[PDB]
RNA sequence: UGGGAGAGGUA
């Protein structure tokens, strides 16, 4: 839910305009252009960085309980980071041996 | 007991035990 | 604010106060070396221990023995500067008294017969210097700590690896520090087993035999008794309630009138309820529940002697009515279940096929053992000597402590060695995680492992070589007689000199130490490996051990690793992690008390800090007391939730305290994603030091630690006034309140100037303060390498602009200005060593001489008259700096002419140009030449001018700092004479050497003059001593390798500018490559004209997601204006009032910032100096997890007159035209990274070639071909390019008569090869030829 | 001459 309302909020701002009336467009927001051409970035990507971090896992394979509800324009807190970390060693480990 | 060894000296010492020692 | 700190104060935006500092960042490497070297009375540790451990020693007769009486270490022969000019090692002679005493067997107890003990010379250890480093044969190396697995015992289980069952099978593991090992398991059919030294299974039984427990004994130490009672053929039973746990009844329960139970009715708790209330005891049984049982006792007829039934067997009808015949009417069988009482040990003793003791330790012998036959001395010694012997078996009283903690004992001492109850309390205790009570022990917990660091594996180390010495001065006091011995005569000074040299130089953990910056010394002494001597193994090890456990939490840095095949192995210390006793890490944790948060500050372990619930770092407060909501954010049992604020029993001491010291020198760590920020803190430690250090505007606080504890500088050791500064020494006059009343209170700072590092960087000290300017305890006077002002600085201020500019920051390229190029932001200066060896061939000697055959006047312009270049010659590539000729006859000859050497004849003359030239590619002038000659031989005009050179340096050196001391001295003589009497006049006109022998009466002041004269006295005796000395020092030759003639040493000195191909990078894992350096006409700029130095391109922020970076950008901006605003100030010299004003209105913007700048308390010359510091940019600290926020820094660019939003309009610099959308412009902290294009360019056309393969060789050192893999032999073969293919395999290769003629069609002009047999094939032909099977070529 | 180990690092 709060990744479609942020999703909706940096899509579709752009909306001040004339010459028909104030009308809604296709937001030049940089990083949505960024994300919208195929450049460099996805919605789960525009997601960790605006909306939420999303539910992350122990190293056993089991989702935690609680998610990292902040982004990293907000930045995360020290638990949030150290819950993060295990995600992050875990993928570079699993790049070297694939 | 002869049989599951590979140790050369292992196989020298236990070969060599045969025998007895002299007065 | 100290005197020193006022210069530049760094605007804090932490939140939190720190209540605990920072601790020494290096104290554990020096806190483990100096418990191993130094002496302790009782708790022994290092050399006392070992040698306490070792000694004392008899023979096998005791006719003497040789004893241990104390140690002592002598002054090392050479210092640290002349042991890394010299290349030796840095070492401490081991001088140790040995009292021989001799008995007499002869007599019944002669004990003092003849005593004997000097100071017996047992090897050199290297000492450790201040900064934590080894110098070994002339290299600095670090000794990284260890993890390993604790000693002890721990249960685990496989987690099901038998599919055909799915069963998990649980086992134990005794682990000690030194020993066999020992595995008890589990099998499928629930039969427990014993590995000794994880070699071949045996019955779990055959220890407990070999133990001397017979079958009833184990039988009574496994079980428990359902003891029976038959009387006149009906079987009764003594029941306790507590027997009968959810099965089906298949007989009934009785009473003396009850009836409980139904057939086929399953056993209740309200049924046990209803028996234990209703007491009743002796139940009659039938006949049918007996056979099944397993009876517990063996039977013995009193009658006839024959035993009826032994103990462990199944019974009958017929071997109960035996029973009752023979008249035993009291039988005993034990107690078993099918869920919670298992049947183990019973199935253990019917598949073990042994019956008695001696049998056993024939088994056990045959499993140890095999091929060999037993006896009964042998196999008893061998079972002794496996685990009950102190000298073949220890635990190290911290595997006892582990041992007696898994076994939830109390006392935390005892013997090293196992015993009878402890290993029946393992099987106990594995019999009880099987049953379900307890559960299995986590391997990657950090209550598990230790931290084994450089004094322990020392101390391992010599007690290797002492255990050698001991076995061999053993057999020497054995064999010969005790007239003419002594004890340095019978030990011998070889193997603990070979045994601490191999540690010390080649172990695995004796590493070249990194030393970039100071940020790569801090984190190689800070490091954690588990690999090593017995630890893991790199290659067998998986994502289970490479994982970030729950327990690293404030111990182990999460996001500091490297990032290859060593990412879970290789570890850093946090920053206030700290050691047990024992090893293991603990963290400092904030004790709370009724909601209070105290001061008290509690080190507690991994296995104490999952009983507690501390809570999180960034919890609010009031007035230090409760916190200021009622449920805190906590984490107990490594899971984390919420709890009450009643509830809480800790609290984190700092909000860095999980990150490590790269990981917390990153601001805005918490809004980089964690692979972003552990690529940057690694490439952190690659940055090289600069031509002049900038401190980053956007820090965090830990620089001014690292900076000072990195060793790299050189603070004050005493407050006092600078009384002379030079670029290479610092006098300080001690205050007298700091000074000790015997000296005289004078320091002095020899810095290094000029001196390669490791990697070939600079290491040079500059003084930071100025003349007579006051200092206190704990100052920086001179800075390091990458150090400014006693602050960490890796790389400077970049204005940077986030915008694709033309692809030229296409896949994170960088595209450069030209002012980064002019004013030498990123200029490194690379001193490089190369030495010219005259060696001793056997055709003569080769000569280091100045003719040379065959060059012309433009090679000798530069050398000297022996052949040596001159100190400060600005040579280049292919520049001669010592010429070396070998004797009459070459060594390697060129086949252009080996033909014409061969046809007409080798002349046996015209000898070899063997010169050290500088190589292709580097210039660079020549800052120090060194020649070590052999000691003997005469040794030559230009390094006999360097000896003098160096003969009156040292005496100009020793004279100057007796002069500056004898001030210091007569001025504190003039100054207690003044104290004491009325004599001003009388003393200036009087001469100086006439201040000591006038004066009054004896007073305090009296006596403090005559002691400061024999201060003058021996302060005179010790400098004609140490002129002396380092003057036949300096005149003694050098013994050198064998076959060495001499070495010259030649110093280059490379300044390296930023060019096309240099690695960049950012705090924040913002890498990469400069791809163009645009010229400044070019670079886009502002309204005011300013341009950009840098432009990055943004596509490279969303898919990694290091914001950091951008908030980064946006402070760094915000202080560039701020530093603006007040070099405006100073630029229209506007007044002092105004100026305090705007600094003191700049340091209070915080929202609750703790810290407090108050400019009233500073004067007006204070306050302009701090302006001259703040001029470019005010330097801001930025904390881990306790930064800025948006609103700050917001708040901060609406100070400076700056946009808000941090994006200005740009125009370009060619067109002229405005970019249409506004750019982010500001000011980042980028490193230069110590991967140099210079340094990876290499092409090559043709070389040397390897001696078996006939191949090229490998590398820029020894000018090598790249390798043609089997990866891009499969590309040209899927491509079809065959012609290609066979010319990469033949004639760009071991085709040794195919490229020669390939060499020369090509200088003739004719494209065409003729290849032939590969010589790596005619090798491999001839080695499976060697193998003994008859490969050959056929010819058709 | 130029080999083999060990350690570290880059993509």
């Amino acid at each position: 839910r709060v990744s479609k309302a942020m999703m909706d909020n940096l899509q579709t701002e752009t909306v001040i305009n004339r010459d028909g009336q104030e009308e809604k467009q296709v937001s030049f927001n940089s990083i949505y252009m960024m994300a919208d051409s195929g450049a460099r970035g996805s919605a789960a990507q525009i997601r960790q960085l605006a909306g939420m971090r999303g539910l992350m896992a122990k190293p056993d394979g089991s989702i935690i309980e609680t998610p990292i509800t902040a982004n990293f324009r907000e930045g995360l807190n020290v638990l949030q980071y150290f819950i993060s970390t295990h995600g992050a060693r875990k993928g570079l480990a699993d790049t070297a041996l694939k | 007991e002869i049989g599951r060894t590979t140790d050369p000296v292992r196989m020298y010492m236990r070969e060599m035990g045969t025998v007895e020692l002299l007065t | 604010y100290s005197y020193t700190e006022k210069k530049r104060i760094r605007k804090d935006f932490g939140k939190r106060p720190q209540v605990l500092d920072v601790p020494y960042l290096l104290s554990i490497q020096l806190d483990s070396f100096q418990k191993f070297i130094e002496q302790d009375p009782e708790g022994q540790y290092g050399l006392e221990a070992a040698f306490r451990s070792v000694f004392p020693i008899q023979s096998y007769s005791g006719n003497s023995e040789l004893q241990y009486v104390s140690y002592r270490l002598g002054e090392p022969v050479f210092d640290v500067q002349e042991c890394q000019i010299r290349g030796v090692t840095y070492s401490a002679p081991l001088r140790v008294k040995l009292r021989l005493v001799i008995y007499e067997r002869e007599a019944p107890e002669g004990t003092v017969k003849d005593i004997k003990e000097q100071e017996v010379y047992m090897g050199e250890i290297p000492l450790m210097t201040d900064n934590g480093t080894f110098v070994i044969n002339g290299t600095e190396r670090v000794i990284v700590s260890q993890l390993h697995r604790s000693p002890g015992v721990f249960f685990d289980s496989d987690k099901g690896k038998t599919h055909s069952s799915g069963k998990v099978l649980y086992n134990a593991r005794i682990i000690p520090y030194r020993g066999s090992w020992l595995d008890f398991e589990f099998d499928p059919k629930d039969n427990l087993f014993v590995r000794i030294d994880r070699r071949r299974k045996l019955p779990a039984t055959i220890i407990l035999r070999a133990l001397n427990y017979t079958t009833e004994q184990i039988l009574d130490l496994f079980f428990e008794k359902v003891i029976f009672e038959i009387r006149d053929n009906k079987l009764q039973m003594e029941l306790v309630p507590e027997r009968l746990r959810g099965e089906t009844a298949s007989f009934d329960i009785e009473a003396n009138g009850k009836v409980y139970v139904e057939k086929g009715r399953r056993i209740t708790a309200r049924h046990i309820r209803q028996l234990e209330k209703d007491d009743v005891k002796l139940i009659e049984v039938p006949v049918e529940y007996i056979a099944g049982k397993v009876v517990a006792k063996d039977y013995i007829d009193e009658s006839t002697g024959e035993l009826i039934c032994a103990a462990n067997m199944e019974l009958s009808l017929d071997l109960l009515a035996k029973l009752s015949q023979s008249g035993h009417k009291r039988i005993e069988t034990l107690f078993t279940n099918d869920l919670d009482h298992g049947p183990y040990i019973s199935e253990t003793l019917r598949v073990d096929p042994t019956n008695d003791r001696l049998s056993a330790l024939v088994e056990i012998y045959r499993m140890m053992r095999p091929g060999e036959p037993p006896t009964r001395e042998a196999a008893e010694s061998l079972f002794e000597n496996l685990f009950f012997s102190e000298d073949r078996y220890d635990l190290s009283a911290v595997g006892r402590m582990k041992f007696n903690r898994s076994l939830l004992r109390e006392e935390i001492e005892g013997s090293g060695i196992l015993s009878k109850d402890d290993i029946i309390d393992v099987m106990k205790k594995l019999i009880d995680i099987r049953n379900g009570k307890g559960e299995v022990d986590d391997i990657d917990h950090l209550g598990n492992r230790r931290i084994r660091s450089v004094g322990e594996m020392a101390e391992n180390q010599f007690r290797v070589g002492l255990v050698r010495v001991e076995r061999a001065v053993k057999e020497r006091l054995s064999l010969g007689d005790l007239d003419t011995l002594m004890p340095q005569d019978m030990i011998n000074a070889k193997p603990i000199s070979a045994a601490v040299k191999e540690f010390f130089g080649s172990s695995q953990l004796s590493q070249f130490m990194d030393q970039n910056n100071p940020l790569s010394e801090i984190t190689h002494k800070r490091r954690i490996s588990a690999l090593g001597p017995g630890g893991l193994t790199r290659e067998r090890a998986g994502f289970e051990v490479r994982d970030v456990h729950p327990t690293h939490y404030g111990r182990v840095c999460p996001i500091e690793t490297p990032e290859g095949p060593n990412i879970g192995l290789i570890n850093s210390l946090s920053v206030y992690a700290q050691t047990n006793e024992y090893g293991f890490l603990e963290t400092p944790y904030r004790k709370v008390t009724d909601g209070v948060v105290t001061d008290e500050i509690h080190y507690l372990s991994a296995i104490e800090e999952g009983n507690y619930v501390i809570a999180q770092a960034n919890s609010n407060l009031d007035e230090e007391g409760h916190f200021v909501e009622d449920l805190v954010t906590c984490r107990s049992k490594g899971e984390s939730s919420l709890f009450s604020r009643d509830q809480v029993d800790y609290m984190d001491v700092s909000t860095q305290q999980v990150v490590s010291v790269g990981a917390s020198l990153i601001p805005f760590l918490e809004h980089d994603d964690a692979n972003r920020a552990l690529m940057g803190a690694n490439m952190q430690r690659q940055a090289v030091p600069t031509l002049r250090a900038d401190k980053p505007l956007v820090g965090t606080g830990m620089e001014r630690a690292v900076a000072v504890d990195s060793g790299v500088t050189a603070v004050a050791k005493r407050g006092g006034v600078v009384q002379y500064v030079d670029a290479s020494r610092i006098v300080i006059k001690v205050n007298e309140d700091e000074m000790y009343p015997g000296e005289a209170g004078i320091d002095i700072y020899n810095l290094t100037k000029y001196t390669r590092s490791n990697q070939n960087t600079c290491i040079n000290q500059m003084p930071c303060v100025s003349l007579g300017e006051p200092v206190e305890r704990g100052d920086v006077l001179a800075d390091g390498p990458s150090t400014d002002l006693g602050e960490l600085a890796l790389g400077q201020n970049m204005r940077v602009a986030f915008m694709p500019w033309n692809g030229y920051n296409f896949e994170d390229s960088i595209l450069v200005s030209e002012r980064v190029v002019q004013e030498d932001r990123f200029t490194t200066i690379h001193i490089q060593e190369l030495a010219c060896v005259s060696r001793d061939t056997k055709l003569g000697p080769e000569e280091i001489t100045a003719d040379i055959p065959n060059v012309g006047e433009a090679a000798l312009s530069k050398l000297d008259e022996s052949g040596i270049v001159y100190i400060g010659a600005e040579v280049t590539g292919g520049d001669i700096l010592v010429g070396k000729v070998t004797p009459k006859g070459e060594t390697q000859l060129t086949p252009e002419e080996k033909l014409l050497r061969a046809i007409f004849g080798e002349k046996a003359s015209d000898v070899k140009d063997s010169s050290l030239r500088v190589p292709n590619g580097v210039s660079g002038t020549v800052i120090d030449v060194q020649v070590f000659t052999r000691d003997g031989v005469e040794k030559d005009k230009r390094a006999l001018e360097i000896e003098e050179m160096q003969l009156k340096q040292a005496k100009k050196d020793l004279s100057e700092e007796l002069q500056i001391l004898e001030a210091g001295l007569f001025s504190r003589i003039r100054a207690v004479l003044v104290a004491g009497g009325v004599e001003a006049e009388k003393l200036d006109k009087l001469p100086r050497d006439r201040w000591l022998e006038l004066g009054l009466t004896d007073e305090e002041k009296q006596n403090q003059l005559e002691q400061l004269a024999e201060q003058y006295d021996e302060l005179k005796h010790e400098f004609e001593k140490k002129l002396e000395a380092k003057r036949r020092k300096i005149t003694q030759g050098d013994d050198l390798a064998p076959g060495v003639l001499k070495i010259v040493k030649v110093y280059l000195a490379v300044k390296r500018r930023i060019q096309p191909g240099d690695k960049m990078a950012g705090r924040h894992g913002n890498k990469g490559v400069i791809s163009k350096i645009n010229p400044i006409e070019d670079m886009p700029y502002d309204e005011n004209g300013t341009p950009v130095d840098i432009v990055l391109n943004p596509l490279g922020v969303p898919s990694r997601m290091n914001i950091g970076q951008i908030l980064e950008t946006h402070l760094g901006m915000a202080a560039k204006g701020i530093g603006d605003k007040i070099n405006a100030m100073l630029k229209q010299q506007q007044e002092v009032a105004k100026l305090r004003e705007f600094i003191q209105r700049a340091y209070d913007l915080g929202a609750d910032v703790r810290q407090k700048v108050d400019l009233s308390t500073f004067s007006d010359e204070e306050v302009m100096r701090l302006a001259e510091n703040l001029r470019k940019g005010m330097p801001i600290a930025t904390p881990v997890f306790d930064g800025a926020k948006e609103a700050e820094i917001k708040e901060l660019l609406k100070l400076g007159d700056l946009p808000t939003s941090g994006q200005i309009r740009l125009y370009d610099g060619r067109t002229g035209e405005q970019f249409e959308r506004p750019v982010t412009v500001g000011y980042m902290y980028m490193l230069k990274l110590n991967h140099l294009v210079d340094d990876k360019m290499h092409a090559r056309s043709t070389g040397s070639y390897s001696l078996v393969t006939q191949q090229p060789l490998g590398g820029k050192a020894q000018f090598g071909g790249q390798r043609f893999g089997e990866m891009e032999v499969w590309a040209l073969e899927a491509y079809g390019a065959a012609y290609t293919l066979q010319e990469m395999l033949t004639v760009k290769s071991d085709d040794v008569n195919g490229r020669t003629k390939m060499y020369k069609n090509i200088v003739d002009g004719n494209h065409q090869m003729e290849p032939g047999m590969p010589e790596s094939f005619n090798v491999l032909l001839k080695e499976i030829r060697s193998l003994g099977i008859n490969i050959e070529l056929e010819d058709e």
